[PDB]
């Protein structure tokens, strides 16, 4: 079977060395110019043509894709739109690797946001690519639990374990044909944007278990939570929750603890702005922060 | 006489405007782009708003100065932080533009009545900062503190240039520490009120702490309002042409105190005040130039003048009004 | 025993570590604002106050210094001048490690530097910092081979780990106190500067073995080996040796062969400019190359 | 590389042009209002003679600066008694026209060396005058002999601030005492030249008396021409790209004396030398910023450099040269 | 969020202004050389009427720029007839004197949000004109017409240009026959009104004949103002930047017809008003770029907007208010 | 006769200067930065070297127009490549700077003979270009080539206007490849020489390969020099003023070819050179706007020219020439 592929970041490689592990030929890999394994160095190592246009919904790449006659396209986290007139192309279908147990969180990173919402459970889907994003009729999904300790670099290792497990299996039974997908239902779909730096805002009133996931949402290295004291900002690294006071307000400085709308947060490691990295106590100190 | 007050939506514009309105031979013209601070003269016959900015208008504050007889150009930022965090900004708005508005005077031989700042003595050793004897003593060029001080500075010489040579008439006068009533804000580009007590009035106000920058041990010298604007008023006046040419440091030497001092004294005054409760408790003293106290000879000799307000009544009456005028709402 | 550290990089995360292993009062720790570990998170992690200054050779950063009276100070890939003034500040004496068989290859990038040479060996050095930057006596020094394979990644990888085997078992040793060291001898010294752009730079005139020394030194992650067709720059990053045509000259173009001045390079995969990696025959292609 | 001198027509332009067109890649662009100084560079194909003046010309400066890759701008009056008899003309030229220049630099991206001055320490108590740490501190402005230290100091700062600001390149350098052949003429506005040796081989020639100011106990430091311009050479090759935003003392701080011992040197000097009898007998010492010496470890780091040429064959070599190309007839 | 709107006493000022006023963080600033079309306006808090004209004022409309923070150029002769009857100051204001208030833009790096044409196509042939990917197609220089439609899009490279190199921030937007309420008269230099209708109207109006320019089978698009202005209001908002850099068709698709069809859509709505009567009989339809439909996927991806408003409903909404705003005794 | 040329350092340069001082009543004044290209003229009575630059000089070049009769603006970059790479500075220089050339015509009433291009056409579909009815096409504004194409035409129309409304006297002409000896380097910003043609033969030289874009099934026609530039000489002559506001197009449409075929022709004149022996071997044919023939009625009505050298000839007179100035050393 042959496969023109999209695919970018850790999932982008693994997808990549799972199809050739199951014994598809890859025509051509698409990607995107910049932690994670790089889909372009593997190609170039694997002798696959890559390409890494901006935009591939042109009839430039329609034909350059035709060309290649793919059998059948799969999608591995590649980040934009690859438009129906390219993936009706391939007679077998187009597939998507989605991190998460779709319906549940279509869209943008899903693992920053499971974490956000706190979720205890999260998963890879694989699915059918049809006209609306993300709502294709899933040929497999495998979840994994989310632990109370798990940030999202973590999260993402085994996410990404979870997708090595689903792929070994579902790539070759993609390969004998068409498999009885289970459509998804729309009324259980939640659809997720893209993350804009005021999505990491820690906002004080809120409790301190939702301000802690959203620590743990875009831990390094991923940007981070931040605050502001005053008018400095300031990166909340990794933090601790703890079960009568104005929230923001500092209830001690060693530990570091911030009263919340409910409960305290415990800075345990941030930033003051662009400095390094320290333990709370030091960063209160940073700070001129005072119980 | 017409005089033109150049940053007038403030505090020394407020007093000044109020100062010379009282008296029968003044028209003032108040350039600003807000008038929210003197809102209360706008329909005073002889007061004259009028819409500006020395960094956008080249012309029509050139018409104005050649309108008027003197000239009080008040726009500069004085704020601390800035002279670090946005330098170029200092620069540009306190030298180059009002560096604009002096060739104005030259070319149409008027008057100026420039604020030159008490910043310019620096690290001087003298106990008393002489305008006319003491030595100017800034950091080297990698503290960019001194920016500010060595910007305004190098203004004065300027001006002093041009009044040998162009036949200038100009007064320069340094403020230290004026207070009282309509204080500006503390990120307003206009000279003239004391930022270490609007600071921690603002403190008191809000509930944050007084920062005492290693234990507040550096004296400073506070002037109420009513002595200093007495001060600029006769310097306006000039009897017997005695302020030409001269340089007036605006003063009470007599009310020094250190950071830590003036702190004390603003909580006393501020824990006795009866709007006290409409605030939050305090929330303490913080550890985080040592003496900066006027020769005031220039201003005795050439104004005839001397502050009469001691410390306490000065605190008082600052604090009392900033309270009172407090939107409790915002 | 109480120290000062100065540290960047996955040299200076080992050596922290082996330091806090070894039972070392770590005080505060200088590092720099930047694929590898972080001093300053790992830092904030283990809760030592951290300091990223430009410049320490200020009294400002000596008082500091003197006033945590470290008994000893290491440099553990730190990467800038640290004065006597600092380092005299601890009795025991100040040590630094140094990716090399100290005197040879004494200053700036060691591991890129012995593998442009083509060094069959290298080593970590741990040894006292005296007035002239790293030619102080040896406290240890252990030598690791270097494999025709390996490329900078690769040897780095194996430079950590001689290092935190030196360390592991040189800290206690000089927490019991002074060791005879072993004079480095300055007739046998050889010393680097950083490498510039132009340090990089393939010249085909130069025997093929030379070159394809040049792409192990600097192969991914470090920038890479590059040279020009006419005005069009491209990069080497993995190459091969090949046992009669003008240097420079293309000798084929699947795979990729360039003649030398000795022997002919392959050039198994590169880009061209900022493009992505590619196998060598697609890259020919690119650059527009023929036989 | 195109170099651009603006005053070539001296001391440094002599040298400096000596020293460029032994090496192949440079054009060396000499501008200046004259070319008697350097008339034996007018036939070389890689000088390039461009009439000049600073003050008067705008576009034709500017061009050249466009066209060039580095300018080294070296006009400046640096006569003590001008900056009290005529400080204004001091400050136009050293100052505003100066900073024309460095705009045309900032505008079309090129680099400029800057010759700053030692003279910007001031009375720097340090023993070394160092130009990344040691404070700078004059005198009040009522002592105007400061005004040229000021000047070239805040062009200083305005160059430092494009830099930062603009991506303007630059290096600053301060040269302490230069001497050797073909020294400037005392009151020639191009810098460079150690005006304490000029004035006192001018002493020695037309036979008028050594002024020694006090009893002649100021030190100051004396740097052979072959030292200053290899390490002036160097900051235009700028190896590494290590001289950008540098400033960097020139100078050889073991060639340190007094007035009064420069005077005996050169007198000893004088009556060695086989063309003495030429010149007036010995009119004697005269009794009519205490210290001066530079830190080079900016020159040490960025250039390599350290000066080779001792005190005495600084001294024959100057003086020889000097009374050789005298015109005995005029 | 200062909105400076140049030319607001017209459709879209008018139109714009009772949008941004609705939201409570708008401060309008219209210019314009009159009022008459927003002089309900006027005494809004949040408008500000500012005198001028893009022609005469130079400083006064750099300085409107530097205030404000987003910027709408919406003066331009857009009048066929002119095209070729005064080609020359067809070019002057429409290119010219808007390319000194993009400059404006790009010093003061200001926000810029600039209306196209949708005639810069011209007789491209692709069904639905796209912004990203129709070629555009222009005739010969003897063909004058085409002036007006190559001066917009140089216009429109120029800005990009400043947006790639000069990091202006930028959308443009191609209004396609907007229509409602308020229509710009006929001669009037503003832009977004559609001339076709507002003509059309005018011959119901005053009994003149409606001209089918070769039976008037060239079909056009038309487009509701209350559609058009909430895409504008979108693009002022700029949810997400994702407005940045974007060329944007706003019009509505699905409202085409041939002029002839327009023509009899137009007179139903007539015949059937209650207002009829005022209004001469029907002189007839007398026969005296053949397509010009826009893709809106630009419009759908930034700006979440489609069209709502059905061509009967535009253009009876249309009618009815000209009808009963005109001055039936003159 | 005074005539103009700006950018006279090159291929129309030489050839024009020759053919205009064979006659006895043209004054050249050559304009530019360099005069290696016409250095035998420079001792001429009737030529006049200028130095300067479009980009850097105003009143110089103003200057020279005012003293001059007629204008022949040859300063612009169309090296393809630099369309794409470096637009800004091919817009700046083609269109800003002979835009103020220009308008110094049509101030001093001068007449200007300005090189229009064949780019101008673009991709119309008509087999024979045609100045006066020809349609213009371009492709959409994200296909960037097309900046200078457009650029040109754009000051064609500037032109036209200024001839309209200002009376300036102008011709507008058109090359269609002009080659023979004394080729432009392919990199110098001078209009002229045929870019395929010096490219090709460059090839031939250097031994790199001719790219054939698609097939080189695109065709083009050349013109000789001596065809060209006794057309030139003409439109200078202006017989009966039959140029005035006219379009001309000057090129050989008989001497058409694939690039293919003019690779072949080149190739085989090379092959056969006695000097061939001195350039590497062949390196080969490389695989990696479809026609662009010239309508010459007007050239033909206006100037009485046809063109008189088979494609042969001028290849075999290019070639040669190009073979023996090669410096063989360097």
């Amino acid at each position: 079977m042959k496969t023109v592929v999209f695919a970018y970041h850790d999932m982008g490689c693994l997808g990549i060395e799972a199809l050739l592990a199951a014994g598809y030929e890859i025509s051509a890999i698409f990607t995107h110019t910049d932690f994670y394994g790089s889909v372009a160095r593997l190609a170039a190592e694997r002798g696959i043509p890559v390409y890494a246009p901006d935009n591939v919904n042109h009839p430039l790449w329609v034909e350059r894709i035709a060309q290649l006659s793919p059998d059948v396209i799969f999608s591995f986290y590649y980040r934009h739109l690859i438009y129906d007139e390219i993936l009706q192309l391939a007679p077998a279908g187009a597939f998507n690797l989605h991190g998460s147990l779709l319906p549940k969180y279509r869209g943008r990173a899903p693992l920053n946001w499971v974490l956000v919402n706190g979720e205890t459970e999260t998963g890879v889907t694989l699915h059918r690519m049809v006209k609306r994003a993300d709502a294709g009729a899933i040929v497999a999904q495998l979840r994994i639990a989310i632990a109370p300790d798990d940030i999202a670099i973590t999260l993402h290792h085994k996410l990404c374990h979870a997708a090595r497990q689903l792929l070994e299996q579902t790539l070759p039974a993609i390969k004998h044909g068409n498999i009885l997908e289970i459509a998804q239902r729309e009324n259980e779909a939640t659809c997720f944007g893209r993350r804009t730096p005021d999505d990491s805002f820690l906002e004080w009133h809120k409790p301190a278990s939702v301000l802690h996931n959203m620590v743990r949402a875009v831990a390094d290295p991923w940007p981070g939570a931040f605050s502001y004291v005053g008018n400095q900002k300031f990166t909340v690294w990794s933090s601790r929750v703890h079960p009568k006071a104005q929230p923001g307000s500092v209830i001690s400085v060693a530990p570091l603890l911030i009263a919340c709308g409910d409960g305290a947060l415990e800075i345990v490691t941030g930033q003051a702005g662009d400095g390094i990295t320290m333990q709370g106590s030091q960063l209160a100190q940073t700070l001129g922060l005072v119980q | 006489m017409r005089v033109l007050i150049l940053g007038v939506n403030g505090f020394i514009g407020n007093h000044l405007t109020e100062r010379l309105l009282r008296e029968d031979h003044y028209e003032v013209y108040g350039l600003d782009i807000g008038s929210d601070a003197i809102s209360r003269f706008l329909n005073h016959p002889h007061f004259h708003f009028v819409e500006g900015d020395i960094s956008i208008h080249s012309e029509w504050i050139e018409y104005h100065v050649k309108k008027c007889d003197v000239v009080l150009p008040l726009v500069a930022i004085a704020t601390p932080i800035e002279y670090t965090r946005n330098p170029l900004r200092v620069f540009e708005l306190d030298f180059e533009e009002n560096l604009r508005i002096i060739r104005y005077c030259v070319k149409y031989r008027k008057r100026i009545i420039f604020p030159s700042t008490s910043e310019v003595y620096g690290m001087c050793s003298d106990k008393y900062f002489d305008e006319d004897h003491s030595n100017l003593i800034v950091g080297p060029v990698n503290k960019p503190r001194w920016i500010y001080s060595v910007s305004k500075q190098l203004l004065d010489r300027v001006i002093w240039a041009y009044g040998e040579k162009e036949g200038l008439q100009f007064t320069l006068f340094r403020p230290f520490n004026w207070m009282g009533p309509r204080l500006d804000n503390l990120n307003a580009a206009r000279i003239g009120s004391s930022r270490a007590i609007t600071q921690l009035i603002l403190n008191l106000v809000e509930g944050s702490p007084i920062k005492l920058i290693d234990g507040g041990k550096q004296k400073r010298c506070f002037t109420d309002i009513r002595d200093g604007i007495e001060a600029l008023y006769r310097i306006i006046e000039n009897a017997g042409n005695r302020c030409d040419g001269e340089i007036i440091n605006i003063g009470n030497p007599e009310n020094e105190a250190s950071i830590e001092e003036l702190g004390e004294m603003l909580l006393a005054s501020f824990e006795k005040h009866p709007l006290r409760h409409h605030f939050p408790p305090f929330a303490g003293f913080r550890v985080v130039v040592e003496h900066r106290k006027p020769s005031i000879r220039n201003a005795h000799r050439c104004l005839d003048w001397e502050p009469k307000i001691d410390m306490q009544e000065t605190i008082d009456e600052t604090l009392d009004f900033f309270l009172r005028t407090v939107d409790l709402t915002d």
